[PDB]
């Protein structure tokens, strides 16, 4: 599990659009029907669809309700103020960087925007190092909790694991080494 | 400050206990025994193996080394104390170290502003020597209008001892009478400096070597000549300079020796 | 660009020399000549100074600095009180200064006579524009002041006395290596004649009678191969009183850059003979009566083009790309035609490589 | 008006902050904010920024940042500072302390003359450049005091010292007492690194017939050690006054370089497909000095000196020598000096040269005109006891050595040649070089090279890999020829030097094939290697 597939999954989200072109039946995907398009008249399609079109100039993209600078401002006080992880939206940070590379005109505020989404990915980095160094000072357990981790943030943090697995030898041993 | 006081306390004891312990594990006390017998004034310690019993005590004698020697030499006093034995030197007892340092094993080259105030081990070749010569400790003086003896204690900043004080040379009592001097109370030490060079199989090539001076005292001194590969355990410090009330910002560093091998 | 215009003022009449100043002329414009021996670095001196009022924050000034005083104030009058004071960095004014030595003019002194000098301060526009040996004519105003340690010295309230420069004229700038479209003209139209080179080869010195091999020589080093050193160096080898000598002014008359010297590199207490001819032509006489410091030195300007020095841990090196003619006598004051050139010549075969 | 300078500071701080967090090459590009993180996160507490990307930001700060540096230049470090803690929070338990961070800066201009700084431009931001001529030794310099008093005891804290090559004055009178009563406490004051350079200007830019010119360059923290004698570098910096004349000197803010025992798994297949070769040590005396014409048992002897034999140690302590030594004899022509600086230039470590002996542990020395030291050679020591002084000076190395003739010293070396009617075959040899001459002028106007022999590059790599892996012995097989060899020439000059020799030409031909052992062939190698050689002395004077 790697980087490329947490954004092929994040791709399978659904978002808005407004289209310039028209058609008249639907689209029989076989994730599901999409259309009918009519220009000027938003609808809801996957994200991968959406990029597919705007690269063709032949939509619009509507941002996300939390790509507004005050709901972001709202999750950065919440991140700050909550000693573990805050809940965030699914795929924030895979969502947040396709459209920036794919679709930055139609994004509005788009330095405040992402100065914000920078700020909170700082953050949320600081809190996941200092639990994985507290962690690996232990011995008396094996277990730790960690919700609201992302996905994308659980893949970057796979060498735990491994030590986790390299300690548990070494306990193994001495409890083995204890005389009867 | 009363804080200062217990915490000075508590790490007193710490060291006495460890130095008179009952049944004394490390036979330092035997080594005292030793010491008094032979009339010597300094006592060779392991760190690895105050390490061991002590590590809280050990691993803080690197960082903050002054506060914690000055506590384990007064430590030392009280465990001499206790002995039947007499303490003849009219010079206090001392301590010198020897084990395992890690971090702070350097040579001339690497000795830089970030270790200040650490104990360090050092290696190189010694390139010049002063002379021994006897500097003032304490004076003593009786004052023959009131048949009363009159004492004064001097410091400097070459001493591990922070303190300072005044260092006039009294002449006359606090009722302006005279003062005569007592050379066979008052109490001198020998001193020397020197330095010592990077080793010519460790400095890089082409440059120059570089170079570190060097402060030694009592027994400590008369120990080395020109030529000798030695290595040397002390305090690294630097000392303030002063010319007509302006200051230049740089300042001279040494090494006070506690130990050569 | 600027701020002022200074004016220099030149052709003034009567001149004085150096011994025959009197206090008559104290104050007053004079003008003398004389030859330069040292001279100082650039160094930047104060010229306007404002300070800070630590009481208050006010700025004093502004104060143009004298010629021998530290000026500073003692009351700031916006606290009326004597408050401390700083440097103000952001609005001092510096300009640069050097000082000179200058003293008489050898062919100038009488009978017996030891010439006298004087220093000489430069500022501005005037300082770097003269060096240790040249012939130098100095207008400007002569001044004096007090000294209390030359009063201790010498035993009675002498003064110190200085000339403070104004105008000065080199009598030793070479001319300018600039071509005219005449010139270039001239140049072309000898060019396109066919008897160019017996012309160029009979007509370097033409007082010496004969010896075209010697003139051949010297033409062809004169130019320079195209460049693996370009250079073309030529020795000569001579009887006294065979003119050899006489080929080597007209070579120094004729040459673009040349320095004549006799029996040369850096020296350490400053450049040598090769060193400042560098790019040009060096022309030594008796090279045959060198020291063996001379030769080491020499042989590795000849195999380098560059002279390197090392001194308490500096190191360096200098460029001497120069092309080299010398002239040396034979072993025991006369060639022998039974023996060979290298036999006649006391230079070993790596020098006459 | 203290609180009209807070504004502007103040100001000037907030400018900077947005600067170091705003400044972006487009996308998530934020260049200084993630260099500031890996930074912190590296241990290394500095940043380094680019002017004309910050005249680009915001034109007016740049000008007042080159025009006051020694006013706006701590509201940039200072600035620094919160962002890098504004990045980093919260920070794991035991690293809660916040450092203090060094700002440095590049920019992107002509640089001036250093004869040409004009005395408008003293307390202002310059570029130069030139060659570092001389380096001190780092010493200590306090940033910030504690003074006390000498007779009351009453302190002043944390007094802070300005940077650069300038004093400060303490307070005349008590605080809170004679004159000049304050005194500084040796164990409460902070400190950091600093050092002296001394710049000359570049021999480019001296104008005809004139000395260079020099300045004194001031470095601090992660700018010291930096450079060495030699370097040529760019610098920028503040032109300040040293502390109404005054010298000057260059506080400097950012500098700029203007310039074995590892391999491959590439490499070490290279190695060893040379190794496998069978004609690899004809292809190595081949690639000796290609240039030059025929000698092909001198390079090969040359061969022989750069790879050496085994060195040894018996328990009872007697080392034995693994250097091998050869001499060049006859006429003063034919290329001599031009083997020697091949060798020079071809060898792990070297020198060539006319002590300079003691200077080449491990390595090659190569001395002409040795007709202008038996202690050296066979010792590897030489020893002195003059008027004042007893020393020995140790080294290993071995020597080639060029004449143009001791008897005495001809037992020292282990090889010796004499190179001596070539006129006819000196035509067509006189047809090549000047061909190759010519070839030159019109220039004028990786193991193998075009023409099949080795590079130097890599034959001094693989030499440097053979030295430090091969470490061969004889076969008994080997051993038993020498017995009967020697026995033979010494009953039918011998000595058990020429047969130790012997033995180590043989073990340095079987360095080269990178064997476990030698064998008979490569001890009928030596034996005739070493008889074309001696046997010439033997016949001629
Ligand atoms: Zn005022
Ligand atoms: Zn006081």
């Amino acid at each position: 599990m790697n980087a490329e597939r947490c954004e092929f999954i994040a791709g399978n989200s659904l978002i808005e659009v407004i289209p310039s072109i028209s058609d008249d039946r639907p689209i029989h995907l076989i994730s599901g029907d999409i259309g009918p398009f009519e220009a000027g008249v938003p609808c809801r399609i996957p994200v991968w669809t959406a990029i597919l079109m705007k690269r063709k100039h032949n939509c619009k993209v509507v941002a996300p309700q939390w790509m507004d600078v005050d709901e972001l401002k709202k999750i950065l006080t919440s991140e700050t103020e909550s000693q573990g992880l805050a809940k965030l939206p699914d795929h924030f940070f895979e969502i947040s960087h396709m459209l920036v590379r794919d679709a930055r005109e139609d994004i509005f505020e788009v330095e405040a925007v992402k100065s914000l989404v920078q700020d909170i990915y700082d953050r949320r980095d600081a809190k996941l190092r200092s639990s994985a160094i507290e962690f690996l000072r232990q011995n008396q357990t094996c277990h730790a909790q960690l919700d609201n981790v992302q996905l994308i943030e659980a893949s970057s943090a796979r060498a735990t694991l491994e030590a986790c697995r390299q300690m548990g030898a070494v306990v193994r041993n001495k409890h083995e080494s204890t005389p009867l | 400050d009363r804080a200062e006081d217990a915490r000075k306390q508590e790490i007193t004891e710490q060291y006495l206990n460890f130095l008179d312990n009952q049944a004394d594990t490390f036979h330092y006390r035997q080594k005292i025994v030793k010491m008094m017998n032979d009339g010597e004034s300094r006592l060779v310690m392991n760190l690895d193996e105050i390490r061991e019993i002590l590590p809280e005590r050990a691993e803080g004698l690197l960082t903050q080394s002054v506060l914690e020697m000055n506590c384990l030499q007064s430590a030392l006093q009280m465990a001499i104390n206790r002995s039947d034995v007499q303490a003849v030197v009219k010079t206090g007892f001392h301590v010198g170290f020897e084990g395992t340092f890690g971090e702070r094993h350097v040579n001339p080259r690497t000795l830089k502003s970030s270790y200040l105030g650490n104990l360090v081990c050092c290696e190189g070749i010694v390139t010049k020597c002063s002379t021994v010569r006897q500097k003032l400790l304490t004076s003593v003086h009786y004052c023959p209008a009131t048949n009363k003896v009159l004492e004064k204690k001097f410091a400097d900043f070459t001493m591990l001892d922070t303190a300072v004080t005044n260092n006039n040379y009294p002449t006359e009592d606090e009722n302006k009478n005279p003062l005569e001097t007592e050379f066979g109370h008052s109490v001198y030490k020998d001193h020397q400096t020197f330095t010592i060079q990077e080793l010519p199989e460790s400095a890089p090539a082409g440059q120059l070597p570089r170079a570190v001076d060097c402060v030694a005292d009592l027994d400590l001194a008369d120990r080395v000549k020109p030529g000798d590969r030695v290595r040397i355990i002390g305090v690294f410090r630097v000392l303030p300079n002063k010319q007509n009330g302006v200051s230049s910002g740089s300042f001279r560093s040494i090494i006070i020796i506690n130990h050569i091998q | 660009v600027c701020n002022e215009i200074k004016v220099r003022i030149s052709q003034l009449p009567v001149e004085e020399d150096i011994r025959m100043l009197r206090q008559v002329h104290l104050n007053m414009l004079i003008r003398t000549a004389g030859v330069v021996t040292i001279a100082s670095g650039i160094l930047p001196q104060l010229a306007v100074v404002k300070y800070d009022c630590v009481a208050c924050g006010y700025l004093l000034g502004p104060f143009v600095q004298q010629n021998d005083e530290e000026v500073r104030p003692t009351i700031c009058p916006s606290c009326q009180g004597k408050g401390p004071f700083e440097l103000n960095v952001e609005n001092t004014v510096y300009h640069n200064y050097q000082r000179i030595t200058m003293q008489e003019s050898p062919n100038k002194v009488a009978a017996g006579r030891l010439p006298r000098s004087k220093d000489v301060i430069l500022l501005g526009d005037l300082c770097d524009s003269c060096k240790p040996g040249d012939e130098i004519e100095v207008t400007g105003v002569y001044t004096n002041n007090f000294d209390g340690s030359l009063n201790y010295k010498q035993g009675f309230p002498v003064f110190n006395t200085l000339i403070h420069a104004n105008h000065i004229t080199n009598k030793d700038k070479m001319a300018s290596d600039q071509l005219t479209d005449e010139d270039i003209k001239a140049i072309r139209e000898l060019s396109q004649d066919p008897n160019i080179s017996q012309r160029v080869f009979s007509s370097i010195a033409p007082s010496i009678y004969g010896h075209d091999d010697v003139k051949r020589a010297i033409a062809l080093a004169l130019f320079r191969g195209e460049a693996l050193r370009g250079d073309i160096n030529v020795l000569l080898c001579g009887d006294p009183g065979t003119a050899k000598s006489q080929f080597l002014r007209y070579a120094a008359h004729i040459a673009p850059r040349s320095v004549l010297t006799t029996g040369l590199t850096a020296y350490v207490q400053e450049a040598g003979a090769m060193v400042l001819a560098d790019k040009g032509v060096c022309l030594i006489d008796e090279f045959d009566k060198m020291s063996d410091q001379d030769r080491t030195s020499i042989h590795e300007a000849m195999e380098q083009q560059s002279i390197s020095i090392s001194k308490a841990g500096i190191v360096t090196s200098l460029h001497a790309r120069c092309t080299v003619i010398a002239a040396s006598n034979p072993i025991g004051g006369r060639y022998n035609p039974t023996r060979t050139f290298a036999e006649n010549v006391d230079l070993t075969e790596p020098i006459l490589s | 008006t203290g609180r009209e300078l807070i504004a502007e500071y103040r100001q000037l701080i907030t400018q900077f902050r947005n600067f170091i967090r705003d400044f972006s090459t487009g996308g998530f590009g934020m260049i200084y904010r993630d260099q500031l993180k890996r930074n912190y996160f590296s241990h290394e507490y500095r940043l380094e920024i680019n002017l004309n990307h910050l005249k680009n930001f915001d034109e007016d700060i740049e000008m007042k940042l080159r025009k006051f540096p020694g006013k706006v230049l701590p509201a940039l470090e200072e600035a620094a500072k919160i962002v890098a803690d504004e990045i980093t929070t919260p920070r794991p338990k035991g690293e809660e302390k916040l450092h203090d961070i060094q700002v440095t800066l590049t920019l992107d201009e002509y640089p001036t003359s250093l004869r040409q700084v004009k005395s408008a431009q003293v307390s202002q931001v310059v570029k130069i450049s030139g060659i570092i001529v001389a380096a001190a030794q780092v010493r200590s310099k306090a940033t910030k005091v504690t003074l006390q008093c000498r007779q009351c005891k009453h302190t002043i804290p944390d007094v802070s010292i300005k940077p650069g090559l300038e004093g400060f004055a303490l307070p005349r009178t008590c605080a809170a007492c004679p004159i000049d009563p304050y005194i500084m406490l040796p164990d409460k004051c902070e400190c950091v690194d600093y050092q002296t350079l001394k710049l000359q200007e570049n021999p480019e830019d001296v104008p005809h017939g004139e000395m260079p010119r020099h300045l004194q360059l001031f470095t601090e923290r992660y700018l010291t050690d930096k450079v060495v004698p030699g370097n040529r570098v760019t610098i920028v910096g503040v032109y300040s006054i040293k502390k109404g004349i005054r010298t000057p000197y260059l506080r400097v803010l950012g500098i700029h370089m203007e310039t074995f025992t590892t391999f491959t798994p590439e490499e070490e297949r290279m190695f060893k497909t040379l190794a496998q070769r069978k004609d690899a040590y004809e292809l190595i005396a081949k690639s000796i000095a290609p240039s030059i014409y025929g000698s092909a048992d001198i390079k090969k002897s040359i061969a022989c000196l750069l790879f050496g034999g085994a060195r040894k140690k018996l328990p009872d302590g007697i080392t034995r020598r693994g250097d091998i030594n050869v001499l060049l004899l006859g006429d003063p022509g034919t290329a001599k000096s031009q083997l020697l600086k091949f060798v020079e230039q071809v060898s792990p470590i070297g020198v060539y040269t006319s002590g300079a002996m003691v200077l080449a542990d491990g390595g090659v020395v190569c001395i002409d005109e040795f007709d202008k030291i038996h202690e050296a050679m066979e010792q590897q020591t030489i020893s002195i006891a003059k008027a004042g002084i007893t020393t020995t000076l140790n080294s290993r190395c071995s020597v080639l050595a060029a004449a143009n003739s001791m008897p005495t010293i001809l037992s020292r070396f282990d090889m010796i040649y004499i190179v001596k009617h070539d006129v006819l075959k000196d035509a067509t040899l006189a047809k090549h070089v000047i061909e190759v001459h010519v070839n030159a002028s019109a220039a004028k106007e990786t193991m193998f090279d075009t023409d099949g022999f080795l590079t130097i590059e890599f034959l001094k790599k693989f030499v440097t890999y053979a030295r430090l892996n091969c470490g061969p012995r004889l076969t008994p097989q080997a051993s038993e020829k020498l017995v009967n060899h020697y026995v033979k020439m010494r009953n039918p000059p011998i000595t058990v030097r020429q047969l130790e020799a012997i033995v180590r030409i043989a073990e340095s031909i079987a360095k080269m094939e990178l064997q476990q052992f030698a064998t008979d062939k490569h001890v009928e190698e030596a034996l005739r290697l070493f008889r074309v050689s001696t046997i010439e002395a033997a016949a001629t004077g």
